């Protein structure tokens, strides 16, 4: 799956969560160091947005991040879902 | 209405965003002119069954070129877009593994051409006169200013410009005559005319067909009009046009699909003669298989076949540009299907790129450097 | 790096030296060099 939780808007994101795999499988070998930390770090300032009264008050932000894998097909698969979502 | 399937666009870098689009929706597209290497691997772009060869071939053809003709120093020169950075990366590859032509330097051509861009390539490639002949994998629109360049050099002979895919049997390209581009080479996939075509074409007016918007402009650009220009002219006798060299590529492509679409017919439609319900919702993976599955000859005989990877068997053909004071025209020099076939009695109306002139008949050494290319001469004593 | 180099060469710990062709510190021989300006070869003339 993915990290889709409700709000105002809707912000699109794409991390590379999974290492750039071989030629078996698309997604390869997931990247800790590299992927979590900057999901750990959209979802702590998504979170300080939202608990923010200055900015945008009353105001919440999703979150609509979907994986990458670090590859350029199946992020182009995500920017797809993201825009038939969007249509 | 629906599209089961979209021929593919000429240029490579235009075609790869095209491709891995229509990837996500599974449609196969058919292409005529990219023939990009990166485009042909069955993991970023699976529905690109392309019915010409890829670049790898034109690479092992021009070096096969070079070394017929003793050349070991090419200077390179290629224009922004994937096509030419695929081409160029495959030239210098088949050229390291085998023959021992090096490259002296590496040119580019943005896509954003700021004027004084375009006369400091023809500045960098004078820098070394040992590297006479250039390697040229730009389309006709840099060509045609890089040839212009190097006209206002004073330059002229001194360029042994290479023609790539896109500089094929081509007038544009070769507009500037002989007086800068005499005697230029070019490689260009097997074609064939089309007299079908060609009496399609021969019956062709303004208003004969309204479906073409372009054919306007089309006329406009081929008679200077809105000057006023009549309609009863004719544009084949008055225009000397001719066939571009893809053309062919783009019937044969259409006849592929159609064929594929005669056998899904045949095979998952029953009997009938018509569009049974099961084939309205067309599947990409099964087009996409029953295109690289066609068997069928040609206008011109050849035969049409797909590989696991969707490209068509190599088969290249080698001309020569320049003038015989009676008619300049392209005339089929060299063949290529596998091994080189060029014909030396029909080459330069025979000079050599090398990097540096032999040193001594024995009176000197010669050394090698990172790049053996160049016979440095040193004095014994 | 802010549009102006602040190299700090104190804290560097490996000085380092990649050159293709050892200069002639002497100067005791002619300084040649190929089509580009990259090595300078050094020829010890008679």
């Amino acid at each position: 799956n993915s990290i889709r939780i409700d709000g105002d808007i809707t912000l699109g994101g794409l991390f590379p969560v999974h290492g750039r795999g071989s030629e078996g499988k698309p997604c390869g070998e997931l990247k800790k160091e590299k992927g979590i930390h900057r999901l750990e770090a959209m979802l702590f300032a998504l979170d300080r947005i939202n608990n923010d009264p200055d900015l945008l008050p009353n105001i919440t932000l999703g979150a609509r991040i979907l994986d990458t894998c670090s590859r350029d097909t199946h992020a182009l698969e995500q920017s797809l879902t993201f825009v038939q979502a969007l249509i | 209405e629906r599209v089961v399937g979209v021929i593919g666009a000429s240029g490579s870098s235009v075609s790869i965003m095209v491709a891995n689009i229509l990837r996500l929706f599974k449609i196969p597209q058919i292409s005529y002119a990219s023939t990009a290497p990166d485009l042909s691997d069955n993991s970023r772009y699976d529905f690109f069954s392309r019915v010409v060869p890829s670049d790898t071939y034109q690479a092992q053809a021009m070096v096969d070129i070079v070394r017929a003709l003793k050349w070991n120093y090419v200077s390179t020169v290629a224009s922004e877009g994937s096509y030419g950075e695929s081409g160029v990366e495959a030239f210098i590859q088949k050229s390291r593994e085998d023959g021992g032509v090096c490259i002296a330097q590496s040119v580019k051509i943005p896509r954003e051409p700021k004027a004084g861009e375009f006369d400091k390539i023809i500045r960098r490639l004078l820098e070394t006169s040992n590297a006479r002949a250039v390697i040229i994998f730009a389309n006709e629109d840099d060509i045609r200013r890089v040839l212009e360049a190097a006209r206002r050099a004073n330059q002229t002979g001194h360029f042994f410009w290479m023609g790539s895919d896109s500089w094929g049997s081509k007038i544009a390209p070769v507009l500037h005559l002989e007086e800068v581009a005499e005697g230029a080479v070019t490689i260009l996939p097997k074609r064939m005319s089309v007299r079908g075509f060609d009496r399609y074409f021969s019956s062709r007016t303004l208003d004969n067909n309204r479906r073409n918007i372009w054919f306007a402009e089309f006329w406009e650009d081929n008679f200077h009009c809105k000057k006023k220009c009549t309609n009863r002219e004719r544009i084949g006798q008055d225009s000397a046009y001719e066939q571009e060299g893809k053309v062919q590529f783009v019937i044969d492509a259409v006849y592929a699909m159609g064929h594929a679409l005669h056998a899904m017919h045949r095979d998952l439609c029953p009997g009938r003669v018509g569009l049974c319900p099961r084939m309205d919702p067309v599947d990409g993976t099964q087009l996409l298989k029953y295109i690289r599955n066609v068997n069928f000859s040609g206008i011109a005989g050849n035969p049409v076949t797909f590989n696991e990877n969707g490209d068509a068997p190599g088969r290249y053909d080698i001309y020569q540009y320049q003038l015989r004071n009676d008619s300049a025209e392209y005339k089929v020099i060299g063949s290529w299907t596998d091994h080189l076939h060029l014909r030396i009695e029909r080459m330069h109306w025979l000079p050599r790129s090398i990097c540096s002139l032999p040193c001594q008949p024995g009176e000197r050494k010669k050394t090698v450097k990172g790049m053996p290319c160049c016979w440095h001469c040193e004095p014994c004593t």
